[PDB]
This record gives structure tokens, C-alpha cells and sequence, in this order.
RNA sequence: UUGGCGGAAAGGCCUUGGGUGCUUGCUGGCGAAUUGCAAUGUCAUUUUGCGUGGGGAUAAAUCAUUUGUAUACGACUUAGA
RNA sequence: GCCCUGAAAAUGGAUGGCGCUCAAGCGUGUUACCUAUACUCUACCGUCAGGGUUUGAUGCCCUGACGAGUAGGCAGGCGUGGAGGUCAGUGACGAAGCCUAGACCGUAAGGUCGGGUCGAACGGCCUCUAGUGCAGAUCUUGGUGGUAGUAGCAAAUA
RNA sequence: AGAACUGGCGAUGCGGGAUGAACCGAACGUAGAGUUAAGGUGCCGGAAUACACGCUCAUCAGACACCACAAAAGGUGUUAG
RNA sequence: GGAAUACUGCCAGCUGGGACUGAGGACUGCGACGUAAGUCAAGGAUGCUGGCAUAAUGGUUAUAUGCCGCCCGUCUUGAAA
RNA sequence: GAAAUUGUUGAAAGGGAAGGGCAUUUGAUCAGACA
């Protein structure tokens, strides 16, 4: 229920983890480009950790494009979901984390009946 | 090729019948020698003595246990230079190394079994004639291996039935030949013959 | 019969490597009794499997495939190069593979 | 040098008995019972 | 709103594809495939058998027959690459042959036309076969390489 | 460097498979004669074998008619460069230098 | 099953007698399809467990106590229906 | 010319290692081959540029070239506390926070989601403002390990 | 220790020199296929235990720029002058 | 005296096998084959068939295996020191 | 009611540290897609 669209290739489905977060419990996974002066990995010394850098970037063309071919849109009620009303084939809803659990199937039911598709159509759900 | 090939040690050159054994087990390839207290090495005797005396000097100082380990037997001194050309501390180079099997003399089942030779490890196609070489267990026994005398006693047991077999071969091998002789001139022989056979 | 083998023997030996770096993406076979680089020219394209078994049951089989061809010959005594959908694991060299008879020319 | 059989006579002494235990006391003393059994014939597995 | 709106949206029109040029033309077989030419089938149910090439086909494959009274192998469709062409021969120039083609094997047990259909083809050739002796024994045998058998070096 | 006195054969290769040229500098590939007509026009050579010519006769043209063509960019030998060291001289069994008509089965395996 | 040989890690070789399966050495009578044009198309041997029942067998060591030919402790060596 | 002699040092040891002697040594010739982040071709990313084009015109489209970087400069961005405006935004039918080798977007800073825990507030966007982003400073305060059931708990007669 | 020109290292990874700031090669967006450089192709190790004419036998042989040394002087060893 | 062949080069001579790639997405350009109407490999892959429709492809993750990877920050010509 | 750090359960791996990069096998576990 997509558009077309290419082939979506990633270039890097590692994620970038900064030099020692692995090392010392200090050291937040969030990436970090090393300034120092001896970094084997600033200087990229071989087998050590990528960086990264504008030459990983996705394409334009499936660029934002979640493995379903929706580009994926934030919705807290039917009025933005209802913005989403002639991009069917383009966007899908995501219902925002906060949104009660009644106003889910609300949106729920709206957007089954705007033909938009819902990507967390689960959660809050009782079942 | 087959799944275990026995190779017969007797006057191959140490060093290359090593390579040839090693790279077969880094491919997948069983290997075992046999009779290594035949093998030879290129130089004199004695320059082999000093050679081997110049191993057993290296040992760790403050252990002499934790240093390295002089094999006096002609089996192992081959298993070193067949270590060597492994990359022996990693696990696919301790896989290689457990397909191969060295001994003196030739002992249970192998002796029963046809054993090949390593041309380009033939001493006799490699040395230039003349040259002087050493024969292992002979090095070996100066350097403290103590069993050459059990294998030759051993060796000269076993070539005797060896003997014993190869006669009544060679006797059936001729009634073989006897009746593959009165089968020739038939219907079949010329047709086998016309197609290679 | 007894033999009803359909393709040539023939084992797993390397990566693509040069001395300090390998190359998964790329294999190296030795094919059984094939000599030389000219030799080597019959099978390029002719697709290999990789055979090995498991203890899980999956699409029926306690037994699993991994698919490949020769791509060029490498060297001078017969090595060859293939290239699989998945690539060899390297537990894999000295282990053997299938190289069969086709696509084939003949 | 290699060890291929050990022959034991029938009859072991209570002494050399004690040697195979630990505890004597306890044990039924069962050493070398079945093997004095190999002399019940000619003694032919003996022999052999 | 949780989430802004873009400014724009892009078309959800599909536009059509340009007009492609790649025109389908006749794939021409090996020199050794010729009809009345032994095959060897080389991977599927019947890999090993030795087979009667018969005609080849519009959709590239090529019918043989085994022939079934000998092998088993019925009148079948079969793929090119796959096979190795022997080079013994027996003449089909008795043998129909126009019967079959795509339709024929379209996919919708056996039917009553291809029992009669096989009987037929197989008359014919098991005729032509009777002509060479050893020749219908070695089309039931099965094609196994031995220890030592180099296709590389192998005349077939 | 290695050079030499290039064959017409050579010189065609060239500009077909490897010809660029430069318009508005932007190295645009050749392919249709009428890309010379547009630059090279003012001089004549409206064709490519034209271009060709004025490059291998040396014609009065050749400033321009060569400028224009972009440097080539070309492989490394296809059957290997031959020798085992480049940065000899050719007379020496290196590669560089005057190679003289040598240079036509160089720059082939290199295009 | 008859008899023999093999200790280098023998554990394997060789032989006699009958029973019994196959034999493509040769000649007949059937079967093979639809696994759909390929898909390793599954045929090997490793250890383990659980049941049925067929032979076979019905012990020790430890703690504790104890000796001092032993001992920092563990360990060692002895003793006790 | 190669070889021998001239040629003595302290842990045990290095043509890199094994080893090699009509070499796996030395001199020279010819091929073939192996493989760098280099060279060629194509895809994608970014940057610069030259065109085209009145409905995101800060836009779209075409085309070519380029891409190393400490000190450093510029740029476009990511995140935090608070302020002006907006979405009549989220919320006791569960806000915020915490937990989660579960899911998604980005090169990334980061963003989104589900499940758990939870209780009372909080977020998008366009702007404003600063006590705005930590691995270190023998950094400050607090908190906790390994050492470790360890050193030890033997002066003063019992 | 200190000057001249240039190229570098510092600030820079990558392939080769086992190893190594400066040598050789070649400089770096993410990938694919091809081909090469410097260096290599018994085995460790991807690549001819390739072909070819010679030299060399060392009771301390010899084995590849920068590079991890050797000299004067001798030999009725052998080689070609 | 007449050839052959080697050797070097040329062909806008014909052809088999293998590998990687298929960007773009109405038409528009340069051409090509045709007496013609048409056709084409001419400004970027389409035609035919099969399997599966699920953890099978893939993501993630632990691990094993091949190869590689020295502690960061700092001052310094030079820092794993 | 976060982290250091710690008990028990579950899983995994471990021949003189541990940790990393590329890649696949295997175990586990999951999204999507299709209809
Ligand atoms: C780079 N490593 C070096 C190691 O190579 C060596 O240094 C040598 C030293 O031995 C040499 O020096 C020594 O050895 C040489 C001979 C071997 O060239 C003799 O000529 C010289 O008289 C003697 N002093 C000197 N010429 C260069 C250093 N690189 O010893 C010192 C060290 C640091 O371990
Ligand atoms: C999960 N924790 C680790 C676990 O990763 C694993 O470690 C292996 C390790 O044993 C491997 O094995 C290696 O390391 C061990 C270790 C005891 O030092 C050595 O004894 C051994 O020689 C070496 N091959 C090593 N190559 C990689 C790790 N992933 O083994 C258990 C562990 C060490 O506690
Ligand atoms: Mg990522
Ligand atoms: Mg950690
Ligand atoms: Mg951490
Ligand atoms: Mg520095
Ligand atoms: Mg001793
Ligand atoms: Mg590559
Ligand atoms: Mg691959
Ligand atoms: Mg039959
Ligand atoms: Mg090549
Ligand atoms: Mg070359
Ligand atoms: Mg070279
Ligand atoms: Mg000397
Ligand atoms: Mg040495
Ligand atoms: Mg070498
Ligand atoms: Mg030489
Ligand atoms: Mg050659
Ligand atoms: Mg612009
Ligand atoms: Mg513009
Ligand atoms: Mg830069
Ligand atoms: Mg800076
Ligand atoms: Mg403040
Ligand atoms: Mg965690
Ligand atoms: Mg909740
Ligand atoms: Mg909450
Ligand atoms: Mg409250
Ligand atoms: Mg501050
Ligand atoms: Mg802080
Ligand atoms: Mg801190
Ligand atoms: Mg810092
Ligand atoms: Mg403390
Ligand atoms: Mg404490
Ligand atoms: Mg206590
Ligand atoms: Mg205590
Ligand atoms: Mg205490
Ligand atoms: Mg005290
Ligand atoms: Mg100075
Ligand atoms: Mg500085
Ligand atoms: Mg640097
Ligand atoms: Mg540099
Ligand atoms: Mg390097
Ligand atoms: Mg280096
Ligand atoms: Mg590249
Ligand atoms: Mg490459
Ligand atoms: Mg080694
Ligand atoms: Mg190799
Ligand atoms: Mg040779
Ligand atoms: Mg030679
Ligand atoms: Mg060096
Ligand atoms: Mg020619
Ligand atoms: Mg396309
Ligand atoms: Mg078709
Ligand atoms: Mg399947
Ligand atoms: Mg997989
Ligand atoms: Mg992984
Ligand atoms: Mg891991
Ligand atoms: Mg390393
Ligand atoms: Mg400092
Ligand atoms: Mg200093
Ligand atoms: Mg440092
Ligand atoms: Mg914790
Ligand atoms: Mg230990
Ligand atoms: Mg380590
Ligand atoms: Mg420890
Ligand atoms: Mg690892």
C-alpha cells in the first residue's frame, strides 16, 4: 500500500558505538569523535572501530522510508491523523506513546476507515 | 583423494616432505608416516648433530621446564619442522595437526595397508648424487633416543612376513596372468583391446 | 549403483586474502584433479554447494545447503575462485564442497 | 617396556590381601575371588 | 498536534515506465543439441538418467522421452544448461513429435492422453533403439562419475 | 612518464572508447559527432574522425584540437606492466622513458 | 563352523565345512510419469536418555575414631564387626 | 668469482619462523601468478560549480568535478533550564521519570514505539534568553568495589 | 653539534620493509567488479617445490636497498680469466 | 631460383566460456536495417518458468571460526611506553 | 527508587586477562511484506 520505491539499502545497520563504551560504565554508548592526539581511532589505524561520515548517508530516494514504504508520521489525535487523509501511499501513522488507551481506538477505528495505516496498532490494547 | 594416506618415511628430505605433509592437513587431508627413523636431512651427520645441539642450548633460564621442549625422538624431530609450518596456536591449525600421525618403524594397522612416497620429497631425486646426508634415528640415537634398536629388531621381524605375503602375491599374481593369458585371443579380448583395454 | 555422485569433488581452502588481510566476500576451492588455469576454465560458472548438517529440523531436513559458483581460476595449479550467497563460515576450510556439472556447455 | 599379564597363584595371603584395602575391617575381602575361580579346571585361561 | 505537518507532500500519482527496448529473440542451442541425441540429465528427479532429446520447445526448454518403457523417464520438459548432450545418436526422422509444446504440459494423476501419447513416441524410437545392441541397457543405466572420472578431460 | 610515437590504430581506440571533452570544462563524453561540431566547428573537424586526424597529422589546428580533448584516463595494464620495477628507465628494462612505438601495446592493455 | 597365524598399539589376517541372500554371464514378462524445466532433495556415524527382555555380576571409598615410619593445613602411613 | 681463515661477552633465540644444499643459497635471463584506502567502469553520499525552470522558488530539474587532516577557522545541525506566540496539543481511561542483548527513522548529535514500573503533570512547532551538554582537572559532595572473611584480635606469669 | 635545495615526518591513515614516526608504494566519502604498484609466489601465507645457463659444500655455509656492521692480510678449496 | 614459416604490427574479421552491474522511468536525440509497410541490440532490463508465502530472505543478538585490533587523556621532534 | 556494586534463578562462553573491527555458521529472538 506504498508508493514504489527502490530498493532501500542502508550502508550501516551497526550502529556507531563511541570508542570505550564498552570499556568503562562512564562511557555512554552515544557517539563521540575522539579529539585526542595518540586515538588509534581518530588517526584509523586498521581493525578498529568506523566512523561516522557523510559517505554513509542514505539515499535520497529511499531516505526516512521505514522497511514498509511509509515515511512514518507522529499522531496524537484523529485531526493530525486526518492530515494523512491523500498520502495514504506515502506516510503511515505511529499514535504517539502518550495517548490514552480510549483514544486509541478511536484513532484506530478513524484511520482503518481513512485507509492510513497505523504502525503500533497494538499498543494499549486490551486483550 | 583417500581418506587416510599412509606415507612411507624411508629417504625423504625432512624438510620437504614436512611442507608437503603440512599444507595436506591444512586441506583436509589425513596424514600418516610412517618409518621416520629412515628420513633423511641434506648435510653431513655431524653439521646435523651440531644443528640439533644448537636446539637443545635454548631453554628458558630461571625454568628449564617452561622452556622448549628437545625431542630426541625421530617421529617428533620431524612433528617439530611439521609444527613450525603450521600456525599451530590457532584452532584451525589444531585441527590440521590431528589428522597426522607419525611413527618409527611401521606398527598395527598401517603395515597392512600400501603406503606412497613423496617424489618431490624423494631423496634420491633431489639431492644432487654425492651430496652427504643424514639418516634421522641415527641423529636421533646420538641425541638420546633410546628405542632404534627395538625398531630395527621390530623392522626386521616385520619385513620377513612382509616377505612371506609378497611371495604368495606374487605366486597368485602369476596364476592371474595364466588365465588372463588363455582369456587373450577370445571374442572379448580384441573387443576390450579396440577400446583401450 | 554404488556411485551416484553428480558433481566434482572439491574443498574449501582460503579466503581471498593478501598476508594480513582476508576477504569473506570471496573463497578459495581446490577442485579434484584439476591441474591448471585451462583446466580450471571448464568449471568457471558451474555452481557449487556447500553441504552441512544440523541438529534442528527446518523446511523438512536436518540437512542444509549453501549455494555458490566459480567465479575465475586463481593461480597457476588449478585453485579457483567461487563466491557464495552467504558466505563461508571458515570453519569451512579444509571441509568440502560439490562443485556440479552444471550450468552446463557440454 | 611394556607390561602384557600379571599370572597370580591361586591362594593369596591375608597379608597381601590387606594391601588391595583401605578399610579391611568393612570390606567383604572379595579380592581375587573371582580369580582363584580360574583354577577350578586344568587351568587353561591360567595357562593360556 | 505531537508532530509538526510538512509543507509539501510528494505525488502519489505512479508515472508510467519508459518505453523499454530489449526485443526477444530466438535462443539458439549448443551444436550438440540436436534431436536423436542421447542426454544425460544432470540435476533433477531423473538426474542421472540417460534420455532421447526430442524437440525443443517454444519456451526454450527441450522434450524428451526416456524412453519410458526402458527407463521410465515419460515424455517431459527439460532444461538446457542442465543436461549434458551425449554424442551417440538414434534417428527420430520416425518419430511425430509436433504433438507437443507449451500447452501440452500446462499444469491446471495421468491423464488418458499422455498414457497413449507416451506409448506412441515410444514405439517409434524404441524401434531405432533395437537398430544399436547394448543401446536400450545403456539408456536404463544410471550416470554416476566414478573416482577418477575428470569432466574437464571427458569425451561424452 | 612513459611515451611514444602512438599508431592511428591507437589513436582511434583512444578517442572512441576513451574521448572526453572539455565544454565549459565539465568533460563531456563524445558519442555524437555533433558535440565536436559544436566546439570544434570553428576550426573544421565537425566529425570525430576528424578530431582524429588533426591529432595524428598534427595539423595546423593542433593546439585547440588536442586542449580540447580531456587527458585520458586509462587502466593499468591489463596483461601487467611487464618487468618487475617501473621507475627504471625503459632502456634499462624499467618502464619509463622514451619507449619510442613501445608505446602502443602499453597504452592498449591500459585502455 | 573347521583349523591355523598375528603383542609394535597384536583386536587383525589366512583356511575348512555345510545353510542362505544377490549375481549385469546370457534370454524373457511387468513396473517407473504429476517431485510438474533446478532446488543436498535427506540413504553417513557420534554420544546420550527412556522404556520393553536376553545373557551376567552382587563392591567400595569417604567423614569420624585411630597409629607416627607422616605432617603448617590439605596430604602421608597405620588400626578397628 | 663463490667458499675457507683472519672473526672474543656475558638469560636461551632468532635469514620473521619452520626448513632448505643440481636450494627454498649466490649471479643472471624469460614467462605465468598473488594483492593497497592507488588506477579504470558503474551505483549511492556529501561539497563546489555551470546551466534550465513562474506550484516545498529558502523550491524543482540538468550537468561536471572533487572528497586525507593535529593547532585552528567558518558552516549546517542535535540536546537542556527558563520566556513570547501557536497547536481550543498529551494526561488520573495514567503526565514526568525509571527499567528493556524488543521494533523503527538519521551518517550522527539524537528522535520515535511496544512491554514493565509509576504516580500529576507534560509535549510539537515559530521565536526569545542563558548558571545549556563531561571520562579525566592528584577536581567538589556523596555512594560502592577488588584487596578480604584476608592483615590481624600474641606485652602486663593463670 | 650545525648550515644549503628539495621532498617528508610532525598533522596521516592505507599496501610493502616480520616488527619500526620519517624508507619503498600510494595518500583516505559508502560500495561492487576489474587491473596494478612497492613487495612477493616450499610451508607458515594469497601466488609457478615454474622454465633457463652457471657458481657455491662451510666440524661457525648463505640468503635481498634504507637495516640492524666488519677490515688489513692469507688458502695447492673450486671456478673462469 | 621459387616458396614456406617465424617474428612484429593491422582489421570499422567472425565467434565460445565466466564474472560484476540493470542507475533511469510517457514522448522528444543521434542513427540503424529495410523497395516498402515496418523493424532494431539506436539517449541505462526485459521476456519466460519455478519454489516460498514464511523466520524461508533479512534485522538483532550471544557464540564459534578466519584474518586483523597495545590505553585513554596529555605535554612532546617523538607515548602502548 | 537510576548507577557503581551485590544475592538467587535462567542462558552462554571460558588451555597464561578481558574487551574491539570485518564476515559467516549456529542458538535465540524479532519487524516487515504478501494476501
Ligand atoms: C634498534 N635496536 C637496537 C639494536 O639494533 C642494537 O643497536 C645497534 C647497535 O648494535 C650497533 O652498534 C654495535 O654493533 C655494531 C654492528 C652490529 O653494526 C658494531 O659495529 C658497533 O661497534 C656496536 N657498538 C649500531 N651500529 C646500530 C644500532 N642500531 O642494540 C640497541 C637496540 C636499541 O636494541
Ligand atoms: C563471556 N565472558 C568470556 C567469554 O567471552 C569467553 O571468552 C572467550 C575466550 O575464552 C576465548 O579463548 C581465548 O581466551 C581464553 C581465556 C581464558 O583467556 C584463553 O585461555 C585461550 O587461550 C584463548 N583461545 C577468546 N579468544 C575470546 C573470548 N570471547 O569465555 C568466558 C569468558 C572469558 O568469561
Ligand atoms: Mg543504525
Ligand atoms: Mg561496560
Ligand atoms: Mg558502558
Ligand atoms: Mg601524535
Ligand atoms: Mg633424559
Ligand atoms: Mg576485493
Ligand atoms: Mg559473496
Ligand atoms: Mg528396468
Ligand atoms: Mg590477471
Ligand atoms: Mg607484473
Ligand atoms: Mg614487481
Ligand atoms: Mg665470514
Ligand atoms: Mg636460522
Ligand atoms: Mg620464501
Ligand atoms: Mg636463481
Ligand atoms: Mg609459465
Ligand atoms: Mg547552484
Ligand atoms: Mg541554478
Ligand atoms: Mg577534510
Ligand atoms: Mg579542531
Ligand atoms: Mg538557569
Ligand atoms: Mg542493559
Ligand atoms: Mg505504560
Ligand atoms: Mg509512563
Ligand atoms: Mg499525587
Ligand atoms: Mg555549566
Ligand atoms: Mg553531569
Ligand atoms: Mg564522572
Ligand atoms: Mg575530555
Ligand atoms: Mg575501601
Ligand atoms: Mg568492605
Ligand atoms: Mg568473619
Ligand atoms: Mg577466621
Ligand atoms: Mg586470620
Ligand atoms: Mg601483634
Ligand atoms: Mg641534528
Ligand atoms: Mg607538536
Ligand atoms: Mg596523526
Ligand atoms: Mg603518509
Ligand atoms: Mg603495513
Ligand atoms: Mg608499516
Ligand atoms: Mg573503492
Ligand atoms: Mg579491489
Ligand atoms: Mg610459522
Ligand atoms: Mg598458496
Ligand atoms: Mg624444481
Ligand atoms: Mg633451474
Ligand atoms: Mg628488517
Ligand atoms: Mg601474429
Ligand atoms: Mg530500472
Ligand atoms: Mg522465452
Ligand atoms: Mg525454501
Ligand atoms: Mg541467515
Ligand atoms: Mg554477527
Ligand atoms: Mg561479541
Ligand atoms: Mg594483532
Ligand atoms: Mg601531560
Ligand atoms: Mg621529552
Ligand atoms: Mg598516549
Ligand atoms: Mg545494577
Ligand atoms: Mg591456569
Ligand atoms: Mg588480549
Ligand atoms: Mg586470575
Ligand atoms: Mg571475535
Amino acid at each position: 500500500a506504498s508508493l514504489p520505491h527502490p530498493k532501500i539499502v542502508k550502508k550501516h545497520t551497526k550502529k556507531f558505538k563511541r570508542h570505550h563504551s564498552d570499556r568503562y560504565h562512564r562511557v555512554a554508548e552515544n557517539w563521540r569523535k575522539q579529539k585526542g592526539i595518540d586515538s588509534v581511532v581518530r588517526r584509523r589505524f586498521r581493525g578498529n572501530i568506523s566512523q561516522p561520515k557523510i559517505g554513509y548517508g542514505s539515499n535520497k530516494k529511499t531516505k526516512f522510508l521505514s522497511p514498509s514504504g511509509h515515511k512514518t508520521f507522529l499522531v496524537a489525535n484523529v485531526k493530525d491523523l486526518e492530515t494523512l487523509t491523500m498520502h495514504t501511499k506515502t506516510y503511515a501513522a505511529e499514535i504517539a506513546h502518550n495517548i490514552s488507551a480510549k483514544n486509541r481506538v478511536v484513532i484506530l477505528a478513524r484511520a482503518k476507515a481513512l485507509g492510513i495505516k497505523v504502525t503500533n496498532p497494538k499498543g494499549r490494547l486490551a486483550l | 583423494v583417500e581418506p587416510v594416506v599412509v606415507i612411507d618415511g624411508k629417504g625423504h628430505l625432512v624438510g620437504r616432505l614436512a611442507s608437503v605433509v603440512a599444507k595436506q592437513l591444512l586441506n583436509g587431508q589425513k596424514i600418516v608416516v610412517v618409518r621416520a627413523e629412515e628420513l633423511n636431512i641434506s648435510g653431513e651427520f655431524f653439521r646435523n648433530k651440531l644443528k640439533y645441539h644448537d636446539f637443545l642450548r635454548k631453554a628458558t633460564a630461571f625454568n628449564k621446564t617452561r622452556g622448549p621442549f628437545h625431542f630426541r625422538a625421530p617421529s617428533r624431530i620431524f612433528y617439530k619442522a611439521l609444527r613450525g609450518m603450521v600456525s599451530h596456536k590457532t584452532a584451525r591449525g589444531k585441527a590440521a595437526l590431528e589428522r597426522l600421525k607419525v611413527f618409527e618403524g611401521i606398527p598395527p594397522p598401517y603395515d597392512k595397508k600400501k603406503r606412497v612416497v613423496v617424489p618431490q620429497a624423494l631423496r634420491v631425486l633431489r639431492l644432487k648424487p654425492g651430496r652427504k646426508y643424514t639418516t634421522l634415528g641415527k641423529l636421533s640415537t646420538s641425541v638420546g633416543w633410546k628405542y632404534e634398536d627395538v625398531v630395527a629388531k621390530l623392522e626386521a621381524k616385520r619385513k620377513v612376513s612382509s616377505a612371506e605375503y609378497y611371495a604368495k602375491k606374487r605366486a597368485f599374481t602369476k596364476k592371474v596372468a595364466s588365465a588372463n593369458a588363455t582369456a587373450a585371443e577370445s571374442d572379448v579380448a580384441k573387443q576390450l583391446a579396440a577400446l583401450g583395454y | 549403483a554404488e556411485s551416484h555422485r553428480l558433481y566434482v569433488k572439491g574443498k574449501h581452502l582460503s579466503y581471498q586474502r593478501s598476508k594480513r588481510v582476508n576477504n569473506p566476500n570471496v573463497s578459495l576451492i581446490k577442485i579434484e584433479g584439476v591441474a591448471t588455469p585451462q583446466d580450471a576454465q571448464f568449471y568457471l560458472g558451474k555452481r557449487i554447494a556447500y553441504v552441512y548438517r544440523a541438529s534442528k529440523e527446518v523446511r523438512g531436513s536436518k540437512i542444509r545447503v549453501m549455494w555458490g559458483k566459480v567465479t575465475r581460476t586463481h593461480g597457476n595449479s588449478g585453485v579457483v575462485r567461487a563466491t557464495f550467497r552467504n558466505n563461508l563460515p571458515a570453519k569451512t576450510f579444509g571441509a568440502s564442497v560439490r562443485i556440479f556439472l552444471y550450468p552446463s556447455n557440454i | 617396556l611394556r607390561s602384557l599379564t600379571t599370572v597370580w597363584a591361586e591362594h593369596l595371603s591375608d597379608e597381601v590381601k590387606r594391601r588391595f584395602y583401605k578399610n579391611w575391617y568393612k570390606s567383604k575381602k572379595k579380592a581375587f575371588t573371582k580369580y582363584s575361580a580360574k583354577y577350578a579346571q586344568d587351568g587353561a585361561g591360567i595357562e593360556r | 498536534s505531537a508532530q509538526k505537518a510538512p509543507k509539501w507532500y510528494p505525488s502519489e500519482d505512479v508515472a508510467a515506465l519508459k518505453k523499454t527496448r530489449k526485443a526477444a529473440r530466438p535462443q539458439k542451442l549448443r551444436a550438440s543439441l540436436v534431436p536423436g541425441t542421447v542426454l544425460i540429465l544432470l540435476a533433477g528427479r531423473f538426474r542421472g538418467k540417460r534420455v532421447v532429446y526430442l524437440k525443443h520447445l517454444e519456451d526454450n526448454t527441450l522434450l524428451i522421452s526416456g524412453p519410458f518403457k526402458v527407463n521410465g523417464v515419460p515424455l517431459r520438459r527439460v532444461n538446457a544448461r542442465y543436461v549434458i548432450a551425449t554424442s551417440t545418436k538414434v534417428s527420430v526422422e520416425g518419430v511425430n513429435v509436433e504433438k507437443f509444446n507449451v500447452e501440452y504440459f500446462a499444469k491446471e494423476e495421468i491423464k488418458a492422453e499422455r498414457v497413449e501419447d507416451q506409448k506412441v513416441v515410444d514405439k517409434a524410437l524404441i524401434a531405432e533403439i533395437k537398430k544399436t545392441p547394448l543401446l536400450k541397457q545403456y539408456l536404463s543405466a544410471s550416470f554416476s562419475l566414478k573416482n577418477g572420472d575428470k569432466p574437464h578431460m571427458l569425451k561424452f | 612518464v612513459a611515451y611514444g610515437y602512438p599508431s592511428y590504430s591507437t589513436i582511434r581506440q583512444l578517442v572512441y572508447k576513451r574521448g572526453f571533452g572539455k565544454i565549459n570544462k565539465q568533460r563531456v563524453p563524445l558519442s555524437d559527432n555533433a558535440i565536436i561540431e559544436a566546439n570544434l566547428g570553428k576550426y573544421g573537424i565537425l566529425s570525430i574522425d576528424d578530431l582524429i586526424h588533426e591529432i595524428i597529422t598534427v595539423g595546423p589546428h593542433f593546439k585547440q584540437a588536442n586542449n580540447f580533448l580531456w587527458p585520458f584516463k586509462l587502466s593499468n595494464p591489463s596483461g601487467g606492466w611487464g618487468v618487475p620495477r617501473k621507475f627504471k628507465h625503459f632502456i634499462q628494462g624499467g618502464s619509463f622513458g622514451n619507449r619510442e612505438e613501445f608505446i602502443n601495446k602499453l597504452v592498449k592493455s591500459m585502455n
